[PDB]
C-alpha cells in the first residue's frame, strides 16, 4: 500500500510554508579540480553498491547459499575496481 | 551541583520529543477511535472496507 | 621471508588488516563450516 | 486527513522548539567544561536566550548581495531547512508513534539524506564569493563521501532485520539491542553521523579561523538561521537514529515490569539525549582535521570496515540459519 | 443474538474455526483452485458460512464476556495478537480449543 | 510470459501464455493456434474487452 | 487529473532542461524531472523503484553533473545561439513523433471510456493472494540474485569500466 | 513465530471471507447483466455478458487503472 | 617487532583509546564550579595601586 | 485512460530529449542531459509495462538500465573534462578538426 | 490612540529586549586591547552568558569592537568590514588608540581616532581598559539601546 505517503506530501507543503513564513518576514519591518569529479565518480558507485544491497538483505531468508555467491561475486569485482583506485591515488587529497 | 544548569535544555529538548510522540498518537486516536497500527497491509485495508458494509448494512 | 612482512603491513596498516580479518571470517563461514553444518545433519 | 496537519504540526513546532534549546545546551554544557556559565541572564538560567536570538533574527536586515542568482541565493536554506524537518515523518517515538508507517523508510531516510547536499552546494555556487564556493565543495564531498558508510552500516542493520519499516527495525531488538553485538558498527555509525552533519572534529565551515570560508559566509538574518536549524535538527535526527538503530528505539533496557512502567517515548528521548550529549562532549574534547584529512578517513577506514562489517553479518546469518 | 462476524471477531475466533471448520474450509480451497468462477462454487461457500456462524453462535453462547473483551481488544488494536495475551487467555480458558 | 508477477504470485497472464506456447509447441502451423494467441494477447492488454465496453457506453449516449 | 499535474511539471522542466540558456539552471531542472518521475513511480505502487531515482539519478547522478559543471564557468558566449530558426525543423519531427508516438498504444491498448455508472462494484477481490504481500524490494530482490544473477553481474563489470575510465582518462597525480 | 501465528489467523477465516466476496460479486454481476440487457435491447447481433476470451474460462472484468490495488 | 606489540598497536588505534582520556577530564571539569564573576554584582579583585580615572 | 497517460508523459520525456539534441548545436553538454532524458523516458516506459502486465522482467531490466546510465554519465562526462582540459573551451567549433 | 500606544510600546520593549539579550559582535583585533577582549570572552566574565557570541563574518554581526590602534594602512579595511555590517548596528570604540589615537596621536601612519572612519556609539577608555571596563561598556550599549522606539517612529513617519 501507498497509502502513508500521503501524509509525506501534506508534511512537505506545511515545512515549505512554515520556511516561506520564516524567510519573508524580515522583508516587512575558473580552477577545475579533477579530484571532485572523482569522489563523485566513487560515490556514484558505491551508491549503486548500496541500492543493490537493499534487495539482496531483505532477500536473504529466500535466496540462501546462492544469491549470497552471487553477490560476493559482484562485490569482489566491484572491490577489485577499488584496489584499483587505491593504488593509482584516486583515494589521496594531499 | 551547578551543573545541573545544563540538564534543564536537555531536559526541554527531551520534553519536546515526547510531546512530538504522543501529541501525534493522541489526535491519530482521538480521529480514528483507536490507535495507529504499525503494519497496516493489504488484507487490513480489505478488513477495514468489507467491515464498513458488514457493519453499516447492519 | 614471508612472516614479518605481513607483521608489518599490520602494523602499518592496521585498518585494512581487520578488514581483510573481519571479511574473511564473513566468507570463511558460508564456504566451510556451513557445508560441514549440512554434511553433520544428513547424517 | 482533515486532522492530519495538527499531527503535522504537533510534531514541526516542538522540533523547531528542541532545536532552539539544543544550541542552549551545547552552549551550557561547553562552558561548564570550560569551568563558566555560559548563558545565564536572558531569563532565568539562561532559558530565554533561544527566544532572544531568534528575535533578534528576524529583526535583523536581510542583505540579499547584487548576485545574478538572486532566487537561487535564498532558496538553498529552504531546500536544506525543508529537508531536515521532512526526515521525522517517518520517525517512530515510540510503538504507533509515527506520522508515516512506511515499509520502505530506511530507503527514504538514505534519499533525503543523500538530498541533503544540494542546499550547500547552492549556496556556494550562488553566492558569488570564490571562498564560499570551494568551501562548499569541500563540504558537499566530505558528505557525499560519509554517505557511503552510513549507507553499509544500514545495510548491516537491514540484514539483521529483513525490512525497511523503522519500527519494525525496533522490534527486531527485543531480545537484544543491535548496539551489543554491532557496538563497533555503532562507533562507525556516530562518527560517520558527525562527519555527515560537518560537526566537531569535522565541521570545515565553522574553520574560519584556518582560512577555510564557510558556505554560509555571505549569509544573514533568516537564511543563516535556516542553515543553523537544519544543522541542529540534524544533529537530533542522527541521534534519533543511532537510538533507533542500536539502542533499541523505544524499548526498555531490560524486560522487566519495573522497566515496563515508564513509557516508551521517555526511553527513546533518553537515548537521544545521551546521544546529544556525546555531539556536545567530542566537539568540547577535540581539535578537528583538515579536509584531506578527513577525506582519507572516509574512504581509507571507514568504507572498507563498512563492507567489511556486511560481509561478516550477512556470512555469519546465513552460515547458522539465523537470518529473518 | 448473533455476533456481527467483523474482521476484529473472525479474527479472535480465527483457531477455533481452523479447528471446528476444517473440512469445509479444505473443500472450499479445492474447489477454487479448480474454479475461480465465483458463481461455480456458492455451496461449498454456503457450507463454509453455515459452519462458522454456528461456531460464531455457539460460542458466543458459552463464553459471552471473555469473548466479549477479547474481541474489544482485538479490535482496539486492529488484530494484533501480541497485545492481546492476557483475554486471549482468559478466553481459551473458559471456550477451550479442544 | 516469464511468469513471475509483480506481487510475487503467477502473473495474471502466464497461464494464457502457457496453453499458446504449448500449442505452437506441436502444431506445425501457427494458425491452428490463433486463438490461444489472441486470448494471451486480450490478457495482456483488454483490448475486446474495453472496445465492447465502450459500445455500451456509446448506445447509452446515443439512446439519451 | 493528477497525472495531468506531474506530466505538466515534467514537460514544463524538461523544456527548462533543453533551453535554459546557464547549464547550471539545466542540471537544477533536470532534478526537477526526476522529482516528478518519482511521483509518478509512487502513483504506480513503485516505492522501491522511486527512492532509488533520488538516491541514484539526483543523489549520485545529477550530483556529478553540477559538480562538473559548475566547476566550467561556461560562458554563455561559447554555447548561446537563436532558436527562432528552429521551430519549422521541430515542428514537422516532432508533429511526425508526436502524430505517431503518442498514440501508438491506442490500437493495441483502448482505452475504457468512464461512464455514468460505478463500475467498482464490480471489482473482484481475491484475498489468498493478500495473507502475505510482498513489497517491490523484495518481489525484485527474489529475482536478481538467482535466476538472472548473470546479468546482474555483467552491470557489475559494466561499473568496473567506469571506474577504470574515470581513472585512466582523468588522472593527473601529484 | 509470531508472523506465522497472524498468518495462519488469516489462513483459517480466508474461506467465509472469499465466499462473501463471491456472493456479493455475483449479485453485482446479475445486475450489471440485467443493466446491459436493457442499454443493448435493440442493437442486433448482441449477445448480453459475452465471453471476450476463447477459451471461456473465468475472469474478473477488466477495470482501466493501473494500480488500483495499493491506494 | 613481535606480535603482541604489533596487536596492542592495532587495538589501541582502532578503539580510540587515546581519545577516551581527553572525553574523560572533560567531564571531570563538567561538574566542578565555575570561575565565572556575576557581574555587576560581583566584581574582581584589585589593589591599592590600581590605575584608573584620574 | 491510465495506461495511455503513463505512456505519454515519459513519451513527452523522450521527445524533450529529441528536442534538446535539435535545439542545442552549439552546447554538447545538453546534448548529454538530452540523451539521460531519453534513457529516463526508457526506463519508465518498462516500469509502467511491468505493472500494466502483470510482469517482473520490466523492473529487473529498469535497474540494470540504471547501471548502465550511471556507467555511461561517468565516462560521458570524463570526455567532456579531458576535452575541456586540451582545448581550454568548450565551444564546438574547437572539436571540429576531423572531417571529410 | 489610548490602546494604540500601549501596544506600540510594548513591541519596542520586546524589539529593544530582543536586541539586547543577543548581541553578537564581530571583534576588531588590532593590539593591546584585543587581549584584554579575549579576556572578557573567557572564563572569569564570560560574555556568553550575556547572550554575546562573537561572530567571524560582518553578515552575522549586530556590532563592532574596534579594540586597537587604527593605521591609516588599515582604515579602508575598517570602513569596508564595517560597510557589510546589516542594521542595525552598533560600534564599541575600545582603548585609547582606537578613541583618539592614544600615544600614538602625533605619528604619521596613526588614525586620531576611529570616529573618523565609522560612528561610535560607545568610548571604552582605557590602556587598555579593563576586561571589566569593556564589560561595563557593553552595559551601556544595552541601555542605549533600551532607549529605541523604533516602532512608535515608524508609525509616526
Ligand atoms: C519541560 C516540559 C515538562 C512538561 C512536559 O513537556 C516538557 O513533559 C513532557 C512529558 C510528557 C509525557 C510523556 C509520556 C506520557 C505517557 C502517555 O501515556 C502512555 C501512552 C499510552 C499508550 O502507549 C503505551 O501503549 C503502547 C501499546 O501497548 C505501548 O507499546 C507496547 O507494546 C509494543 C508492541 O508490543 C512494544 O513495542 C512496546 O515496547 C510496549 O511498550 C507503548 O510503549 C506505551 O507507551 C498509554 O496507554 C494507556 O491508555 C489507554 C487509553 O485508551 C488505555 O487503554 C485501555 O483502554 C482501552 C479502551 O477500553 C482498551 O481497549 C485497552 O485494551 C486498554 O489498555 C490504557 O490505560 C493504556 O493502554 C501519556 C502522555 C504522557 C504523560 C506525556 C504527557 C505530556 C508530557 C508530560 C510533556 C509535558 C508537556
Ligand atoms: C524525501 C524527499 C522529499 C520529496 C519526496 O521524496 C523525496 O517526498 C515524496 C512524497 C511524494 C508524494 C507522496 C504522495 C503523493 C500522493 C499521490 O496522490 C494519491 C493519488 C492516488 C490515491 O488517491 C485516492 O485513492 C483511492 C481511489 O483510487 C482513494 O480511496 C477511496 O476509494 C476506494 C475505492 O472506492 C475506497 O475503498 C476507499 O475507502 C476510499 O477512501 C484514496 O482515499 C485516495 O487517496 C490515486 O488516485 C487517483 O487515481 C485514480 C486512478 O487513476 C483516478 O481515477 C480517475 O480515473 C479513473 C479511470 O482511470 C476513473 O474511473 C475515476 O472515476 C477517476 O476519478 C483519480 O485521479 C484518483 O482517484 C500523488 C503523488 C504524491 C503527491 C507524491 C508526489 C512525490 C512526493 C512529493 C515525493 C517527493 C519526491
Ligand atoms: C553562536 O551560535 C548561535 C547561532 O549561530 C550563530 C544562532 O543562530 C542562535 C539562535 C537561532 C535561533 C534562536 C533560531 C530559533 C528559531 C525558532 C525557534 C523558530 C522561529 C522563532 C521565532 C521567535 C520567530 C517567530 C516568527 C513569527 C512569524 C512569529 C509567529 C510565530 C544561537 C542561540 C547561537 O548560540
Ligand atoms: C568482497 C568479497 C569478495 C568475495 C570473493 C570470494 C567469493 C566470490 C564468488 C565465487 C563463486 C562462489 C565461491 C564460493 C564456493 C561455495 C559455493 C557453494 O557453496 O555452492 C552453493 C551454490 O553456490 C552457487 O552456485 C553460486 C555461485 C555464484 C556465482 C559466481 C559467478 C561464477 C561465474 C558466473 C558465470 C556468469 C558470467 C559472469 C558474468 C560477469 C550450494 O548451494 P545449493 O546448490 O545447495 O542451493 C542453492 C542456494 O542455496 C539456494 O538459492
Ligand atoms: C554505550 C556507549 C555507546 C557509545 C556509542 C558511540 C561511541 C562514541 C563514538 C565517538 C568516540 C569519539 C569520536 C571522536 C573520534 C573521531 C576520530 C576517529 C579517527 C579514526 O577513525 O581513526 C581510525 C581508527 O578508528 C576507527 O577505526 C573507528 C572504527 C572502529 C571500529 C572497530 C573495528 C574493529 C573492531 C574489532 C572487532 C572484532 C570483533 C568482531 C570479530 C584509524 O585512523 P587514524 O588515521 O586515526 O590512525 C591513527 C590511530 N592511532
Ligand atoms: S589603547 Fe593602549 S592597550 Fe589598547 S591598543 Fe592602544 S596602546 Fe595597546
Amino acid at each position: 500500500m501507498m497509502l502513508e505517503f500521503a501524509p509525506i506530501f501534506i508534511y512537505l507543503v506545511i515545512s515549505l510554508l512554515v520556511s516561506l513564513i520564516l524567510l519573508g518576514v524580515p522583508f516587512l519591518f575558473s580552477r577545475f579540480d579533477i579530484r571532485f569529479y572523482l569522489v563523485s565518480i566513487l560515490f556514484l558507485i558505491f551508491d549503486l553498491e548500496v541500492t543493490f544491497f537493499f534487495p539482496w538483505a531483505v532477500s536473504l531468508n529466500k535466496i540462501d547459499l546462492f544469491g549470497f555467491w552471487s553477490m560476493m561475486a559482484f562485490l569482489f569485482i566491484l572491490t577489485i575496481g577499488f584496489l584499483y583506485e587505491w593504488k593509482r591515488g584516486a583515494l589521496d587529497w594531499e | 551541583l551547578v551543573w545541573l544548569e545544563a540538564m534543564l535544555p536537555l531536559g526541554i529538548i527531551g520534553g519536546m520529543l515526547c510531546i512530538m510522540g504522543n501529541s501525534q498518537y493522541y489526535i491519530h486516536k482521538a480521529y480514528h477511535g483507536r490507535p495507529k497500527h504499525i503494519g497496516h497491509d493489504e488484507w487490513d485495508v480489505a478488513m477495514e472496507r468489507r467491515d464498513k458494509k458488514v457493519v453499516e448494512k447492519a | 621471508p614471508v612472516m614479518e612482512k605481513l607483521r608489518m603491513f599490520v602494523a602499518q596498516e592496521p585498518v585494512v588488516a581487520a578488514s581483510c580479518l573481519i571479511g574473511g571470517v564473513g566468507l570463511f563461514l558460508p564456504a566451510v563450516v556451513r557445508p560441514i553444518l549440512d554434511s553433520l545433519e544428513a547424517s | 486527513y482533515i486532522a492530519v496537519p495538527a499531527e503535522i504540526l504537533g510534531i514541526i513546532l516542538p522540533l523547531l522548539l528542541g532545536v532552539a534549546f539544543l544550541v542552549l545546551a551545547e552552549r551550557k554544557v561547553m562552558a561548564f567544561v570550560q569551568r563558566r556559565k555560559g548563558p545565564d541572564v536572558v531569563g532565568s538560567f539562561g532559558l530565554l536566550q533561544p527566544l532572544a536570538d531568534g528575535l533578534k533574527l528576524i529583526l535583523k536586515e536581510p542583505i540579499s548581495p547584487s548576485s545574478a542568482n538572486f532566487f537561487l541565493f535564498r532558496m538553498a536554506p529552504v531546500a536544506t531547512f525543508m529537508l531536515s524537518l521532512v526526515a521525522w515523518a517517518v520517525v517512530p517515538f515510540d510503538y504507533g508513534m509515527v506520522l508515516s508507517d512506511l515499509n520502505i523508510g530506511l530507503l527514504y531516510l538514505f534519499a533525503i539524506s543523500s538530498l541533503g547536499v544540494y542546499g550547500i552546494i547552492i549556496a556556494g555556487r550562488s553566492s558569488n564569493s570564490k571562498y564560499a564556493f570551494l568551501g562548499a565543495l569541500r563540504s558537499a564531498a566530505q558528505m557525499v563521501s560519509y554517505e557511503v558508510s552510513i549507507g553499509l552500516i544500514l545495510i548491516t542493520v537491514l540484514i539483521c532485520v529483513g525490512s525497511c519499516n523503522l519500527s519494525e527495525i525496533v522490534m527486531a531488538q527485543k531480545q537484544i539491542w543491535f548496539g551489543i553485538p554491532l557496538f563497533p558498527v555503532l562507533v562507525m555509525f556516530f562518527i560517520s553521523c558527525l562527519a555527515e552533519t560537518n560537526r566537531a572534529p569535522f565541521d570545515l565551515p565553522e574553520a574560519e579561523a584556518e582560512l577555510v570560508a564557510g558556505y554560509n559566509v555571505e549569509y544573514s538574518s533568516m537564511g543563516f538561521a535556516l542553515f543553523f536549524l537544519g544543522e541542529y535538527a540534524n544533529m537530533i535526527l542522527m541521534s534519533g537514529l543511532c537510538t533507533l538503530f542500536f539502542l533499541g528505539g523505544w524499548l526498555p533496557i531490560l524486560d522487566l515490569p519495573i522497566f515496563k512502567k515508564i513509557p516508551g517515548s521517555i526511553w527513546f528521548s533518553i537515548k537521544v539525549l545521551f546521544f546529544l550529549f556525546l555531539y556536545i562532549w567530542v566537539r568540547a574534547a577535540f581539535p578537528r582535521y583538515r579536509y584531506d584529512q578527513l577525506m582519507g578517513l572516509g574512504w581509507k577506514v571507514f568504507l572498507p570496515l563498512s563492507l567489511a562489517w556486511v560481509v561478516s553479518v550477512s556470512g555469519l546469518l546465513v552460515t547458522f540459519q539465523w537470518l529473518p | 443474538g448473533n455476533p456481527i462476524p467483523t474482521s476484529a471477531v473472525l479474527t479472535a475466533s480465527a483457531k477455533h474455526i481452523g479447528m471446528r471448520c476444517m473440512p469445509e474450509n479444505v473443500a472450499f480451497l479445492k474447489c477454487k483452485k479448480n474454479d475461480p468462477n465465483p458463481e461455480k462454487c456458492l455451496d461449498k461457500g454456503r457450507d463454509v458460512t453455515r459452519c462458522v456462524l454456528g461456531l460464531l453462535k455457539d460460542l458466543h453462547q458459552k463464553c459471552q464476556k471473555e469473548m466479549d473483551d477479547y474481541v474489544g481488544c482485538m479490535y482496539y488494536y486492529t488484530n494484533e495478537f501480541d497485545l492481546c495475551r492476557k483475554e486471549q487467555e482468559a478466553f481459551e480458558k473458559v471456550c477451550p480449543l479442544k | 510470459a516469464s511468469g513471475w508477477g509483480i506481487t510475487g504470485n503467477k502473473g495474471r497472464c502466464y497461464d494464457f501464455w502457457m496453453d499458446f506456447s504449448e500449442c505452437m509447441s506441436h502444431c506445425r502451423e501457427p494458425k491452428d493456434c490463433t486463438l490461444l494467441r489472441e486470448d494471451y494477447l486480450e490478457c495482456l492488454h483488454h483490448s475486446k474487452e474495453f472496445q465492447r465496453r465502450n459500445r455500451i457506453y456509446k448506445e447509452e449516449q446515443r439512446k439519451l | 487529473m493528477i497525472l495531468s499535474v506531474l506530466s505538466s511539471l515534467a514537460l514544463v522542466s524538461g523544456l527548462m532542461v533543453v533551453r535554459a540558456k546557464n547549464p547550471v539552471h539545466s542540471v537544477l531542472f533536470f532534478i526537477l524531472v526526476f522529482c516528478d518521475t518519482s511521483g509518478l513511480l509512487l502513483l504506480l505502487g513503485l516505492d522501491f523503484f522511486a527512492m532509488i531515482f533520488l538516491v541514484v539519478y539526483i543523489g549520485a547522478i545529477a550530483v556529478l553533473f553540477l559538480f562538473v559543471v559548475m566547476m566550467f564557468h561556461i560562458q554563455i558566449a561559447e554555447i548561446h545561439e537563436e532558436v527562432l530558426r528552429y521551430l519549422p525543423v521541430s515542428g514537422i519531427i516532432g508533429l511526425i513523433f508526436w502524430w505517431e508516438m503518442f498514440f501508438i498504444l491506442d490500437n493495441e491498448s483502448i482505452p475504457l471510456l468512464p461512464t455514468q455508472r460505478n463500475t467498482t462494484s464490480l471489482r473482484y477481490t481475491v484475498y489468498a493472494g493478500k495473507v502475505r504481500s510482498w513489497t517491490n524490494l523484495e518481489t525484485l530482490g527474489n529475482l536478481l540474485y538467482t535466476y538472472y544473477f548473470v546479468w546482474f553481474l555483467v552491470s557489475s563489470l559494466i561499473l568496473l569500466v567506469a571506474m577504470i575510465g574515470a581513472i585512466v582518462l582523468t588522472m593527473h597525480r601529484t | 513465530a509470531l508472523k506465522e501465528e497472524k498468518y495462519a489467523a488469516r489462513r483459517t477465516i480466508l474461506p467465509i471471507l472469499q465466499a462473501e466476496e463471491d456472493e456479493r460479486f455475483v449479485s453485482e454481476w446479475k445486475k450489471y447483466l440485467e443493466y446491459e440487457a436493457d442499454v443493448m435491447k435493440d442493437v442486433p447481433g448482441w449477445k448480453v455478458g459475452e465471453n471476450v476470451y476463447n477459451s471461456g474460462r473465468w475472469m474478473p472484468p477488466a477495470t482501466g487503472e493501473l494500480r488500483p490495488d495499493v491506494w | 617487532k613481535d606480535w603482541n606489540t604489533v596487536f596492542e598497536r592495532s587495538i589501541n588505534t582502532l578503539f580510540l583509546t587515546e581519545m577516551v582520556r581527553g572525553l574523560s577530564l572533560t567531564l571531570k571539569y563538567f561538574f566542578d564550579p565555575k570561575v565565572t564573576i556575576n557581574y555587576p554584582f560581583e566584581k574582581g579583585p584589585l589593589s591599592p595601586r590600581f590605575r584608573g580615572e584620574h | 485512460m491510465d495506461l495511455i497517460k503513463y505512456f505519454t508523459f515519459s513519451m513527452i520525456i523522450f521527445i524533450l530529449g529529441i528536442w534538446g539534441i535539435l535545439l542545442n548545436r552549439r552546447n554538447i553538454l545538453i546534448m548529454l542531459m538530452s540523451i539521460e532524458l531519453m534513457l529516463l523516458a526508457v526506463n519508465l516506459n518498462f516500469l509502467v509495462f511491468s505493472v500494466s502486465l502483470d510482469d517482473m522482467m520490466g523492473q529487473v531490466f529498469a535497474l540494470l538500465v540504471l547501471t548502465v546510465a550511471a556507467a555511461e554519465s561517468a565516462i560521458g562526462l570524463a570526455i567532456f573534462v579531458i576535452t575541456f582540459r586540451v582545448r581550454g573551451t568548450i565551444a564546438v567549433e574547437f572539436i571540429n578538426s576531423i572531417q571529410g | 490612540s489610548k490602546a494604540a500606544e500601549f501596544v506600540i510600546s510594548k513591541v519596542d520593549d520586546l524589539m529593544n529586549w530582543a536586541r539586547t539579550g543577543s548581541i553578537w559582535p564581530m571583534t576588531f583585533g588590532l593590539a593591546c586591547c584585543a587581549v584584554e577582549m579575549m579576556h572578557t570572552g573567557a572564563a572569569r566574565y564570560d560574555l556568553d552568558r550575556f547572550g554575546i557570541i562573537f561572530r567571524p563574518s560582518p553578515r552575522q554581526s549586530d556590532c563592532m569592537i574596534v579594540a586597537g590602534t587604527l593605521t591609516n594602512k588599515m582604515a579602508p579595511a575598517l570602513r569596508k568590514v564595517y560597510d557589510q555590517m546589516p542594521e542595525p548596528r552598533w560600534v564599541i570604540s575600545m582603548g585609547s588608540c582606537a578613541n583618539g589615537g592614544g600615544y600614538y596621536h602625533y605619528s604619521y601612519s596613526v588614525v586620531r581616532g576611529c570616529d573618523r572612519i565609522v560612528p561610535v556609539d560607545i568610548y571604552v577608555p582605557g590602556c587598555p581598559p579593563t576586561a571589566e571596563a569593556l564589560l561595563y561598556g557593553l552595559l551601556q550599549l544595552q541601555k542605549k539601546i533600551n532607549r529605541r522606539k523604533d516602532f512608535l517612529h515608524w508609525w509616526n513617519k
